[PDB]
RNA sequence: GCCCUGAAAAUGGAUGGCGCUCAAGCGUGUUACCUAUACUCUACCGUCAGGGUUGAUAUGAUGCCCUGACGAGUAGGCAGG
RNA sequence: AAAUAUGUAAGAAGUCCUUGUUACUUAAUUGAACGUGGACAUUUGAAUGAAGAGCUUUUAGUGGGCCAUUUUUGGUAAGC
RNA sequence: GGAAUACUGCCAGCUGGGACUGAGGACUGCGACGUAAGUCAAGGAUGCUGGCAUAAUGGUUAUAUGCCGCCCGUCUUGAAACACGGACCAAGGAGUCUAACGUCUAUGCGAGUGUUUGGGUGUAAAACCCAUACGCGUAAUGAAAGUGAACGUAGGUUGGGGCCUCGCAAGAGGUGCACAAUCGACCGAUCCUGAUGUCUUCGGAUGGAUUUGAGUAAGAGCAUAGCUGUUGGGACCCGAAAG
């Protein structure tokens, strides 16, 4: 016996071994695909601006979405959109991917949430922190892409930041990829919400609303 | 028993199960079928349609047993039988020394046409039975002998 | 607080071990639950879900039922299972032979399938005989023959059977139960 | 005393169109209904005879019957908590032909001429529908076209 | 009153019952008793059956 | 004395606990309601394709 | 036991992503960029700066 | 706009109270700060759910062990005591 | 002639090809249903969610209600 | 023209101060630093030093202080109420038993079931034992005279767990009990057709039917028992004016 399970031992080290190339291979493959992206994007921008014209945006794919509202005395068609985009508790958030279907979703429950467009940090942060992950329900904290893998890996996937990757560039299985993550819990935003008064919209009184960049100073606060 | 009962449970609340505002009064509604025409009509048709009036006939000074008809179906006959027998005659199979059942003796004294039974014979010894249940017997090679 | 999208510290409907005491009944469970566990064999589960039913749920598997299983196509030899009762049936005549292993046995079922050559197993010794179940044929008698699921879900024009305790005419024909009395149902 | 009888309320509801009434018109009469057809209902007020009830006026359900003069209709209603099972018998005038499921048809058949396009190439099929996206960058010309800068206007009466 | 399902029982306990009501405790001694009555009957009577 | 007459207040509260349901729709549906010489004749050609299966088996 | 948390305890940035180490060593987050020398079209600055 | 007149009721009295006049007032802006049975982290009690386990070697298989979520309550129901 | 609210569809119980039954139907191998045998899956034919889906029996209490925003009737109005 | 600076943002940049927590209890995991031996902050606190038995510390109790806290019970949309009962204490004090029942459950036996009216018997109201009956069930349906459940492996189509065949699998094919939908057959009732025969009015073959039933279609029931629910009872307890 003493060589047999050696065996599977020996062998799986070095399944393991091998299986971490695969990720330092795609982690830096995916540090170079936001380099050269986000730089693309802001030479477009000055090129444009010699040429004379104007580079306009892509329109943001992804959003984040923190529910800022108690659970009280909530009018039935948000209260129900509030728990198809699985924010039942206050303070907790989830990505949603923009299209006309669920930027119908959203405005409806604009009242109840804020929310905007994440940064790499914070949803890098929000997952290496606050990641948790969705196994027969049994909310289970991604502290090994091993969790990962046994689930995402259908996918492709097998890593954290393959995780990270899925959700910020979108893309294929985003569905499944941001679905398996677990509704973010969150404390209250550390140095206060900056407003009087959260539930005048984010454009008149702060909070409750599309503060576009902005939701990134707040959820990293509330993180 | 006393210590299963819920009424033990309830000790120590007021009202026992009975409510607030509603109380346990002594008999609203009436005692009885009180009111099944009037406030309990809802009740008597759906769960007992017919309940009221008359239909059909009357009879002065019936008694039963002028009617005494137990029911028997060739689906049984062979169990009138005992065990043993049984399977000697369903093997033999003759026309010539065939078993004898006597229904009324055996309890009976109408014989039905349900089911299925062998081609062995039998001869039915019976009062009053069925046009369906002879004719099956037939297809056993068998008769039928109506007594009193 | 939770906005809570189902009820909280509900229960599911089905039962554990049995509500009966019998500590034979409660050891043939100690087998199956280990064998349900252990083994890949579903056929473990589904006996081991069968021996917490109540007697309403395990209504008599008749021998003819039995019989008549047995002339289904390609099922001819094995060796049939059920988790409850089995009765006599003097309906039928020329009964196969095969092996049943249930729990119990009427006297004239018992007697009756050995007449034929056959055995009546129980239940752990099907269990080591066959221990993922193989080559077995569960039978189920009907739970709906019953008498009171007659009386279920009486309503007008339900054609269901009512309560009632005498019967003949007299009782409950006349008015609601003809158009010439009242209405019909 | 309260008036609740069979077509009260329906003043402007069955009412004909400013400008359409009379008689109908020959392709309600020459259409054909089979079981399964999908069918919206309206009454029409010319037709009294066979005409539904005010309820079902705007709904929609699938043709269980087909008769001489009428089709029957099962429809859905909901009663306390639950849909109950109606079927109506309605003439044909207030019967239309449901383009709800028309296109559906139109879209099945085109999906399957496109799942021969990737049996004869091979590419990705792309058959189930996809909703608006976010669009997309773009560059805008100020060839020809300068932006022209706008304030807010005074305040002025104008009677 | 009139409830649920239930068939319609008929109990005819309006009367006073409580009044003529024959428990049988004597089932034991009216049996005791009623073989020592027979016994020394045969006893009285002698070969006679 | 006087009261309440109507309302319909908490009634959709109350029909949203268990409630709303759905037709739960089966195929084969009934026939309930349809012509009788379709039923009829429906009965014979069904009555009659039996046989086609009642021999082409053997 | 413990859910430990990457963005401190170096040990768990490297059991997830072994990319970290790499980062690290090669500053990455303090990454300079190219130097470019696009100026805007004089038209840019027209209606920029413009009324 | 702010203030003033318009501006009359019965025990003594109420910007909550003292009292405040470049306010401790009114409009507006910007930051810091205070603290709910709420939010985040962790320990503990219970409830519900999922998983492992007498292959054992004692002393409980209604056990033992691992995991996740949840916890307002009258009338009322049921459970365990 | 809105806004809000509202019925329906978005598939394998699908889309088709063939041709057996009948007492219905047609000028009629015309139809109508219901079958036999056969063509096609991989984004299986919108999003989002699902703490599991369906089903059955039984039985408590309740059957005076009131309040806020909004739509709204009577009334000069009302803590009507 | 070349910077600087602000502002916003990123760093898997480096560091100082404070606070709360230390759940778990051999090893199994994933890792990182290593040329290696090996070391670690890597699936939950260890190392070191001191302090305490006239006692440190912890429980209770009285008093004080900061903040808080209206009288319960009841009816009520709403009670601390200028609504009702209650001055105090002990003892007593209210959903019971019965007959007939519904659902459910446990048990015995099972197409059957029920010893206890009675008899036998006795260590004598026990326990033990037993004939004939009777009750309910094994047939329904008509008002009634009556008639009385297999065209078909006791049917057809669609589902279905398990079992079976090939398949690593994924699937596929086979059998398919309970059960669900639906199309049929069967028994009775209702309406229609009305054969061979007959003593001429009897007999009712065969064949139909948007009609009907608390039916059939390889039985489930009978019995003792528990909670809960029904009705009759003084009927949860106490209470009329009356007759
Ligand atoms: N239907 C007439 C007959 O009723 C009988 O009824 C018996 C049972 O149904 C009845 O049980 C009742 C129950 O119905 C009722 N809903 C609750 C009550 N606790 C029960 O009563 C039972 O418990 C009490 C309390 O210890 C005992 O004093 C009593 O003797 C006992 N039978 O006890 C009856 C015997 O005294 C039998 N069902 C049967 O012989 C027959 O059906
Ligand atoms: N493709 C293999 C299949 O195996 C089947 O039989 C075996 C298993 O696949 C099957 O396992 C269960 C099944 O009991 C139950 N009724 C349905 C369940 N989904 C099945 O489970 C199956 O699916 C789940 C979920 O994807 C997997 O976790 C599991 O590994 C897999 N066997 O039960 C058998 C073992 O107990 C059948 N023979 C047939 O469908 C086919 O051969
Ligand atoms: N089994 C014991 C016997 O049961 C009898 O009752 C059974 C039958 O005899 C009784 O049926 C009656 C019958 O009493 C009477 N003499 C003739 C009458 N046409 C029958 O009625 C029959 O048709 C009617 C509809 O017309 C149905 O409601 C009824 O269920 C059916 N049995 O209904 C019972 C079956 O459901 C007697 N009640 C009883 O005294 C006797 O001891
Ligand atoms: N602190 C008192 C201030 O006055 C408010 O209350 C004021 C009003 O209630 C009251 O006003 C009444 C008016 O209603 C009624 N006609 C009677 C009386 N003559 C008026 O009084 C008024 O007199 C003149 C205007 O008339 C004002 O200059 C004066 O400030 C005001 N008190 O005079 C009170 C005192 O001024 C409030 N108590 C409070 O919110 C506010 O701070
Ligand atoms: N979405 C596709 C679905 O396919 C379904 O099809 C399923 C069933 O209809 C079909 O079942 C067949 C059955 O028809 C046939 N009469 C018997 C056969 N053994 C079954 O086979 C199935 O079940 C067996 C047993 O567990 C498995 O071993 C086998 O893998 C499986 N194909 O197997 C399919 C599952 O594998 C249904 N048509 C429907 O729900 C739907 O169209
Ligand atoms: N009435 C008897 C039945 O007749 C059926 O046939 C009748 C129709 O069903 C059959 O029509 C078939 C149809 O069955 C099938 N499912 C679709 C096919 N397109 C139809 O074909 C029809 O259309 C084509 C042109 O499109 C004409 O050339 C052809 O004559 C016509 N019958 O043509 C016949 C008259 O229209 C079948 N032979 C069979 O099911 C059965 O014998
Ligand atoms: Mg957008
Ligand atoms: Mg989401
Ligand atoms: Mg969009
Ligand atoms: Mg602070
Ligand atoms: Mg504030
Ligand atoms: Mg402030
Ligand atoms: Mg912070
Ligand atoms: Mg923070
Ligand atoms: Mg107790
Ligand atoms: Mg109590
Ligand atoms: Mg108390
Ligand atoms: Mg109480
Ligand atoms: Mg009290
Ligand atoms: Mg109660
Ligand atoms: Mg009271
Ligand atoms: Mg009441
Ligand atoms: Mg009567
Ligand atoms: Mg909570
Ligand atoms: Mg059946
Ligand atoms: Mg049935
Ligand atoms: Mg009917
Ligand atoms: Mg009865
Ligand atoms: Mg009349
Ligand atoms: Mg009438
Ligand atoms: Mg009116
Ligand atoms: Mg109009
Ligand atoms: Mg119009
Ligand atoms: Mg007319
Ligand atoms: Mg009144
Ligand atoms: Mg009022
Ligand atoms: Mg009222
Ligand atoms: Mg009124
Ligand atoms: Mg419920
Ligand atoms: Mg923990
Ligand atoms: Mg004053
Ligand atoms: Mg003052
Ligand atoms: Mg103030
Ligand atoms: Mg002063
Ligand atoms: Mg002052
Ligand atoms: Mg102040
Ligand atoms: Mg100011
Ligand atoms: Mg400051
Ligand atoms: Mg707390
Ligand atoms: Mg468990
Ligand atoms: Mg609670
Ligand atoms: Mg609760
Ligand atoms: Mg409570
Ligand atoms: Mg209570
Ligand atoms: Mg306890
Ligand atoms: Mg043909
Ligand atoms: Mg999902
Ligand atoms: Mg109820
Ligand atoms: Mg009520
Ligand atoms: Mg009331
Ligand atoms: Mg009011
Ligand atoms: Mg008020
Ligand atoms: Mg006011
Ligand atoms: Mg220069
Ligand atoms: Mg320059
Ligand atoms: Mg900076
Ligand atoms: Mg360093
Ligand atoms: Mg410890
Ligand atoms: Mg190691
Ligand atoms: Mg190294
Ligand atoms: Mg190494
Ligand atoms: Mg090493
Ligand atoms: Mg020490
Ligand atoms: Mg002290
Ligand atoms: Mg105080
Ligand atoms: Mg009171
Ligand atoms: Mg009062
Ligand atoms: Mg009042
Ligand atoms: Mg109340
Ligand atoms: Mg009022
Ligand atoms: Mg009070
Ligand atoms: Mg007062
Ligand atoms: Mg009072
Ligand atoms: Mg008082
Ligand atoms: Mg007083
Ligand atoms: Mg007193
Ligand atoms: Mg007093
Ligand atoms: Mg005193
Ligand atoms: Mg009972
Ligand atoms: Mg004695
Ligand atoms: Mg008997
Ligand atoms: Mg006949
Ligand atoms: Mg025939
Ligand atoms: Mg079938
Ligand atoms: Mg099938
Ligand atoms: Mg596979
Ligand atoms: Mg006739
Ligand atoms: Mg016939
Ligand atoms: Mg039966
Ligand atoms: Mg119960
Ligand atoms: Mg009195
Ligand atoms: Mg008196
Ligand atoms: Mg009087």
């Amino acid at each position: 016996t003493a060589e047999q399970v050696a065996a599977e031992r020996a062998a799986r080290k070095a399944a393991n071994k091998e299986k971490r190339a695969i990720i330092l291979e795609r982690n830096a493959a995916y540090q170079k695909e936001y380099e050269t992206a986000e730089r693309n994007i802001i030479q477009a921008k000055r090129d444009a601006k010699a040429a004379g014209s104007y580079y306009v945006e892509a329109q943001h794919k992804l959003v984040f979405v923190v529910r800022i509202k108690g659970i009280n005395k909530i009018p039935p068609k948000p209260r129900k959109v509030l728990q198809l985009l699985r924010l039942t508790r206050i303070n907790s958030g989830t990505f949603v991917k923009v299209t006309k279907a669920t930027l119908e979703l959203l405005k409806l429950i604009e009242p109840y949430v804020a929310y905007g467009y994440p940064s790499y940090s914070t949803i890098r942060q929000l997952v290496y922190k606050r990641g948790f992950g969705k196994i027969n329900k049994q909310r289970v904290p991604l502290s090994d892409n091993a969790i990962i893998e046994a689930n995402l890996g259908k996918y492709g996937i097998l890593s954290i930041d393959d995780l990270i990757h899925e959700i910020i560039t979108v893309g294929p299985h985003f569905k499944q990829a941001n679905n398996f993550l677990w509704p973010f819990k969150l404390s209250n935003p550390s140095g206060g919400w900056g407003v009087p008064r959260k539930f005048k919209h984010f454009i008149q009184g702060g909070s409750f609303g599309n503060r576009e960049e902005f939701i990134n100073k707040l959820v990293k606060s509330m993180n | 028993p006393s210590r299963f009962t819920k009424t033990r449970k309830h000790r120590g609340h007021v009202s026992a199960g009975k409510g607030r505002i509603g109380k346990h009064r002594k008999h609203p509604g009436g005692r009885g079928m009180a009111g099944g025409q009037h406030h309990h009509r809802i009740n008597m048709d759906k769960y007992h349609p017919g309940y009221f009036g008359k239909v059909g006939m009357r009879y002065f000074h019936k008694q039963q047993a002028h009617f005494w008809k137990p029911v028997l179906n060739l689906d049984k006959l062979w169990t009138l039988i005992p065990e043993d027998k049984r399977d000697q005659y369903l093997k033999s199979a003759s026309k010539e020394t065939a078993p004898v059942i006597d229904t009324l003796a055996a309890g009976y004294g109408k014989i039905l046409g349900k089911g299925r039974i062998p081609n062995v014979p039998v001869i039915v010894k019976a009062r009053f039975v069925s046009k369906l249940a002879e004719e099956k017997i037939r297809a056993a090679g068998g008769v039928v002998e109506l007594i009193a | 607080g939770i906005d809570h999208t189902s009820k909280q510290h509900k229960r599911s409907g089905h039962r554990t071990a049995p509500k009966s005491d019998n500590v034979y009944l409660k050891l043939l469970v100690k087998l199956y639950t280990f064998l349900a566990r252990r083994t890949d064999a579903p056929f473990n589960k589904v006996v081991l879900k069968a021996l917490f039913l109540s007697k309403i749920n395990r209504p008599p598997v008749s021998v003819s039922r039995i019989a008549r299983a047995l002339k289904q196509e390609g099922a001819a030899n094995k060796t049939v299972v059920v988790v409850g009762t089995v009765t006599d049936d003097a309906r039928i005549f020329e009964f196969p032979k095969t092996t049943v292993a249930a729990l119990r046995f009427t006297a004239g079922a018992r007697a009756k399938i050995v007449k034929a050559g056959g055995e009546c197993i129980t239940l752990d010794q099907l269990a080591v005989r066959a221990p993922k179940g193989q080559n077995t044929l569960i039978l189920r008698g009907p739970r709906n023959s019953r008498e009171a699921v007659r009386h279920f879900g009486m309503g007008p024009h339900k054609g269901k059977a009512p309560r009632i305790l005498s019967t003949g005419r007299k009782f409950e024909r006349a008015r609601g139960r003809r158009r010439s009395k009242g209405f019909k149902v | 005393g309260k008036s609740h009888g069979y077509r009260s309320r329906t003043r402007y509801m069955f009412q004909r169109d400013f400008r359409k009434h009379g008689a109908v018109h020959l392709s309600t009469y020459l259409k054909v209904y089979k079981v399964g057809d999908i069918v919206d209902i309206k009454a029409n007020g010319s037709i009294q005879k066979g005409m539904p009830h005010k309820f079902y006026q705007g709904k929609t359900g699938v043709v269980y019957n087909v008769t001489k003069s009428s089709v029957g209709v099962i429809i859905n209603k909901m009663v306390g908590n639950r849909y109950l099972e109606k079927r109506l018998n309605l003439r044909v005038e207030h019967i239309k032909h449901s383009k709800c499921r028309q296109e559906f048809l139109e879209r099945v058949k085109a999906n399957a001429a496109k799942r021969a396009e990737a049996k004869a190439q091979g590419v990705a099929v792309q058959l189930k529908r996809q909703p608006a996206q976010p669009r997309e960058s773009r560059i805008v010309s100020t060839e020809g076209n300068v932006p022209q800068t706008l304030a807010p206007v005074p305040y002025e009466t104008f009677i | 009153a009139i409830s649920k399902n239930l068939p319609i029982l008929k109990n005819h306990f309006r009367k006073h019952w409580q009044e003529r009501v024959k428990v049988h405790f004597d089932q034991a001694g009216k049996k005791v008793s009623r073989r020592n009555a027979r016994a020394t009957r045969a006893a009285k009577i002698a070969p006679r059956p | 004395a006087k009261s309440k007459n109507h309302t319909a207040h908490n009634q959709t509260r109350k029909a949203h606990r268990n409630g709303i349901k759905k037709p739960k729709t089966y195929k084969y549906p009934s026939l309930k309601g349809v012509d009788p010489k379709f039923r009829r004749n429906h009965k014979h050609a069904l009555h009659g394709t039996a046989k086609a299966l009642a021999a082409a088996k053997k | 036991v413990l859910k430990k948390n990457p963005l401190k305890n170096k040990q768990v940035l490297l059991r997830l992503n072994p990319y970290a180490k790499v980062f690290a060593a090669e500053k990455l987050g303090s990454k300079k960029a190219e130097k470019t020398g696009t100026k805007p079209a004089a038209v840019f600055t027209e209606t920029l700066k413009h009324d």
